[PDB]
């Protein structure tokens, strides 16, 4: 009997009635230090925004300064800049090393808790705006959120996690929305709610092959998703889970390595299978709207919103940053298995086969 | 700017239950509840009067003081006189304790003593038994330890030793002095305390004594003051009150208040709304006021709390302290009191007293409508402004013991349990003061009231006390003050807010205590809490779920009235609410149901199978804090099942 | 229907969360042992 356990859930509820009620909450509070830190963090926001919005007026020039050379102890599998705060979080197969590019350290290191044969596929930035959190998406289905991930007083701590689904696993955040679209090998795109901690739309895929990623829009449902087999549908969720497919056009028969779409109104799905050739499609069109080959053998690429450089990899070491319209600006020499814009500056890593990670910059 | 979009955006996973652990809060050591109580079964007016006959030892002035009691002794005769203050006294004190064993004695003799103590003695071993004592007539006790009484024949003082007095007498006992070098007697009473404490190796604390005078002190001889000057502050504190205040320079200031206005003021002293009764109440007020505000909280309880007569004559003490000190008159006490003749208290006390007997000329002379003093008021004012900046743990308001008086009538009542709420509010150390104080008892009686505006504040009240000491659900059930609370869960007019509260406090009353849930169970709150189920309010959801799931906790009898109102198929619509604060309480309530199987017939299995199910459909579920629950639910499943999940789990290996 | 039963709770017993796969393990032990 002993074995009986009782969870706190019931007692801990009970504290509701223990703090204060009557008074105004501390957020509410016009001259609290948490309300100023957080106005002082978006007007730190704004700047930021501001001159990386001067930085694209000028147009972008040829890239290759090497802010710092580091060395992690693990493979580089997946790379996200924080949009404003320089944490460079790169994670691996059983850790996440969180690196610097202002001092040039090591700030953190993690243990995802997966087992040797699961793999980090994703990653996000919640909530990027302030008070962020880490989004670490297991290949196997695992997500988990940690918090406190680069903070000197604070250790890692690890918010919610729960089995998604059941290429690995994909997935892309929605901070306006508050939705969670998990998606990999399975046929179906779920969309897991992080308010109501449900999953509110499970839309089937249609296709053989593994979603091998997924990106949607801003203010609009346009959840694209690259396959294996080649094809790339598009569903919009505001219509039926049967009749949410749009178009399917497919010119393409290799792993979709990085079907990403712009965040303009003026949306392009600039994806890239492992054939290695851009072809920019529109969610209006059937066909491509411009064509491209660049390297025969891809290994991993990158792309950048704001400004449309497609940071393409090499097998012979080299780094093409071409523009969408095919124009050459760089061939950096160096299994570059990772490169990662900023979402605001043009900053850009690398990471070859060996664990090496660089940060390149434009003056 | 691009800073609106940032302010408007939902902050996902930033709320109580992802910041804060899941965790319940530990609960202190509520030492609030008094440890028994005491009742004064018998009193004991031995009265050396020696009426007609002056004391050797002093050589009192030709006026003298003459009036005993109240009472005139040379108007009446001699034996009349000794007889009628012994009724008086008898009476005045039934205004404190009417319920006890009087027997006077009036000059006694040594026997008489000897029998009278040990037949009140022997009334109530256990129990506390009050020793009056008048030794107004006879000779001053002496330095050995002894006090005078007469012989048979009225002839002779003869000597009583102390400690054979406190043989006699048993150990729960109070003594009362009122003689001149009394202190004498307190110092003696202590010797002998410790010579039998020296004995006992090969009854202290119990003894409680009070005293008229200090040692070497002597008794005023004043003509104005009555001679039973301190029996008088003990047992007529209004009285002396009024005609002391008469006396002071502050009546300049009140000019057309005399001592014959003073004796025939209207009321009496149990109407509080009357004039002579107003005075009485507030005296209670400031006095216990403080008290608590003085003396450690220790000995508060002690004095002011374990029983009422101990607490009144300790009340009126504090009185006599100030008037004697007025006339080179120090009181003394057996469990030393700090002085508060200084206090600052007495001030308002003053201000009463000049409010209330301001307007007599006018309800005397000119019969007007006597209007009742702001007094109250301005002390419920000064308790809420305390309360405006009152957030930080600074030194409690002194006016706590005040707002309990309030509670007591009905003009003040709503004005007082409000901001007894909002103190509550402040923070869970402020209930425990409260339950200190001795809230409780108070609280309680108006769960009888039937007034519906009355309802939503207690509700506010017990949330906050239940959430503390949830031992209380104990008393709640003796008093059926459970139907008090069914009623507001079933009046759809009250505010979902303070309904959030009663289900709550529902939900602590049946935690794990089967006596409640069987009378729970009675009242058919399983089917008044379905009624509610589907309230446009997340809280009440969860918690009329929780509620739900403990009133069936080992008890089959609710699981049936469960089953004939088919709780389980109502609570399958909130195992997909959006709320997962709902989601977990959904899941507790559906694991406690199936729990309390108890092997009961064929019909109970297909249930939780059909339940089984329905929890089985909970799996992909983001909050692992649900899926917690749902583990424990399991648990529930997997005990009542033991042999059949062994079956299962002995297969697959 | 105990067959189902005990499905789900392999899926609690290897829950991401820590705290979870914990208290699912220590029940799903409790069982083995019976």
């Amino acid at each position: 009997i002993s074995a009986t356990v009782q969870t706190g859930f019931c007692d801990w509820s009970a504290r509701y009635f223990a703090q204060p009620v009557m008074k105004i909450p501390e957020e509410h509070d016009l001259e609290s230090q948490i309300r100023k830190e957080r106005e002082w963090r978006f007007l730190r926001n704004s700047r930021v925004r501001r001159q990386a919005q001067q930085v694209i007026q000028k147009g972008i020039t040829r890239l290759d300064d090497q802010i710092f050379l580091n060395r992690n102890p693990g493979v580089p599998s997946v790379v996200k800049f924080h949009p404003f705060t320089p944490c460079i979080a790169v994670a691996d197969k059983d850790s996440i090393c969180f690196w610097d590019w202002e001092k040039g350290e090591k700030l953190d290191y993690f243990h995802n808790g997966n087992p040797r044969y699961t793999r980090v596929t994703a990653m996000e930035y919640l909530n990027g705006q302030d008070c962020s959190l880490l989004l670490t998406a297991t290949d196997d289905g695992a997500i988990r959120v940690w918090k406190n991930f680069a903070d000197l007083e604070k250790n890692p701590e690890m918010v919610t996690a729960w089995q998604g689904l059941s290429a690995g696993m994909v997935v892309d955040w929605e901070q306006e929305t508050g939705l969670l679209m998990s998606s990999g090998d399975v046929r179906i795109v779920r969309i897991w709610d992080t308010d109501r901690e449900m999953k509110v739309q499970d839309i089937p895929t249609g296709a053989d092959s593994c979603v091998t990623s997924l990106s949607c829009d801003s203010h609009r449902s346009l959840i694209v998703a690259g396959l294996g087999d080649g094809s790339i549908r598009v569903y919009d969720r505001r219509m039926a889970l049967s009749e949410c497919r749009v178009m399917t056009y497919r010119e393409h028969t290799a792993w979709v390595v990085k079907a990403s779409l712009q965040k303009r109104p003026d949306g392009h799905i600039v994806s890239v299978s492992v054939n290695g050739d851009v072809r920019i499609f529109d969610p209006r069109m059937p066909e491509s709207v411009n064509v491209l080959q660049i390297v025969k053998g891809l290994t991993a690429l990158d792309i950048h919103p704001q400004a449309d450089l497609i940071a393409c990899g090499s097998v012979n070491q080299f780094t093409a940053i071409y523009n969408s319209s095919g124009e050459l600006i760089n061939n950096i020499k160096y299994a570059i298995s990772c490169l990662a814009f900023h979402p605001h500056w043009p900053h850009l890593a690398v990471g070859s086969n060996d664990y090496y990670i660089s940060v390149y910059s434009v003056e | 700017e691009a800073d609106l979009t940032d302010w408007n955006l939902p902050l996902a996973f930033m709320k109580k239950r992802h910041c804060e652990k899941i965790e319940g809060s530990k609960s202190l050591a509520q030492s609030w509840r008094m440890k028994d109580r005491m009742k004064t079964v018998s009193v004991a007016l031995v009265l050396c009067l020696n009426v007609g006959v002056d004391p050797p030892d002093v050589v009192k002035t030709t006026p003298c003081a003459r009036l005993e009691c109240w009472i005139d002794p040379l108007s009446m005769g001699p034996q009349k006189a000794l007889e009628t203050i012994g009724a008086n006294l008898q009476k005045q004190y039934e205004n404190w304790q009417p319920r006890a064993r009087y027997k006077q004695s009036l000059d006694p003799t040594v026997d008489e003593v000897k029998k009278l103590c040990t037949s009140l003695r022997r009334n109530a071993k256990e129990e506390r038994v009050l020793f009056h004592y008048n030794g107004h007539g006879v000779p001053r006790p002496t330095v050995n330890g002894e006090v005078w009484v007469f012989n048979k024949n009225y002839t002779q003082y003869i000597p009583l030793s102390i400690y054979d007095l406190q043989t006699w007498m048993g150990s729960p006992s109070i003594f009362v002095y009122d003689c001149s070098n009394a202190g004498l007697i307190v110092k003696s009473f202590k010797q002998f305390a410790l010579q039998r404490e020296q004995e006992l190796e090969v009854s202290m604390k119990n003894c409680i004594q009070l005293a008229a005078c200090e040692a070497t002190e002597l008794l005023p001889m004043i003509p104005d003051l009555p001679a039973d000057l301190f029996t008088s502050c003990l047992t007529t504190p209004i009285k002396i009150a009024l005609r002391w205040f008469c006396m002071q320079k502050c009546v300049s200031l009140v000019p057309g208040v005399t001592l014959d206005l003073i004796e025939k003021i209207p009321g009496r002293l149990n109407d509080r709304r009357t004039p002579l009764g107003e005075l009485n109440w507030i005296f209670t007020a400031i006095t216990d006021t403080i008290a608590w505000n003085v003396l450690p909280r220790d000995l508060f309880q002690k004095l002011f709390r374990q029983d009422l007569l101990v607490a009144s004559l300790f009340r009126n003490f504090l009185l006599a302290e100030r008037i004697m000190r007025s006339y080179n008159c120090t009181p003394v006490s057996s469990p030393r009191l700090p002085p508060t003749y200084m206090h600052a208290m007495w001030q308002a006390w003053d201000l009463a007293v000049d409010i209330c007997l301001s307007q007599l000329p006018t309800i005397i002379e000119e019969g007007t409508a006597f209007r009742h003093s702001p007094f109250f008021a301005e002390q419920l004012t000064a308790f809420q402004v305390w309360l405006t900046m009152g957030v930080e743990n600074r030194n409690p308001p002194e006016q706590l013991p005040i707002v309990l008086q309030v509670l007591l009538s009905q003009v003040h009542r709503l004005r007082a349990l409000d901001l007894l709420g909002r103190f509550l509010d402040l923070g869970p150390w402020a209930v425990s003061l409260a339950l200190s104080v001795g809230i409780f008892p108070y609280v309680l009686k108006l769960l009888q009231s039937s007034a519906r505006e009355l309802r939503p504040l207690l509700v506010f009240i017990w949330a906050k006390i239940l959430a503390v000491d949830s031992s209380c659900q104990a008393d709640l059930v003796k008093d059926n003050g459970h139907k008090y609370f069914l009623s507001v869960l079933a009046d759809p007019y009250m505010p979902a807010e303070h309904r959030t509260m009663t289900a709550f406090i529902l939900a602590v009353i049946v935690n794990s205590y089967h006596t409640g849930q069987e009378a729970c169970l009675q009242g058919n709150l399983i089917a008044i809490c379905l009624e509610q189920l589907n309230d446009p309010h997340p809280l009440l959801r969860q918690w009329v779920a929780i509620c739900l799931g403990r009133i069936w906790q080992n008890f089959d009898s609710a699981r049936w009235c469960g089953v004939r109102d088919s709780a389980h198929e109502k609570l399958y619509s909130l195992l997909s609410d959006p709320i997962p604060e709902v989601r977990c309480a959904a899941v507790f309530a559906l694991g406690t149901f199936v729990g309390n199987s108890a092997e009961r017939t064929d019909h109970s299995t297909t249930i939780d199978h059909n339940v089984a199910m329905m929890l089985a459909q909970l799996v992909s579920d983001g909050s692992p804090m649900v899926r917690k629950e749902l583990v424990v639910a399991l648990s529930h499943l997997v005990v009542q099942y033991e042999s059949n999940f062994c079956t299962v789990a002995l297969q697959f290996i | 229907v105990y067959t189902q039963i005990w499905r789900v709770l392999l899926h609690l017993a290897a829950d991401p969360y820590p705290e979870v796969s914990d208290v699912a393990m220590k029940v799903l032990n409790s069982i083995a042992y019976k």
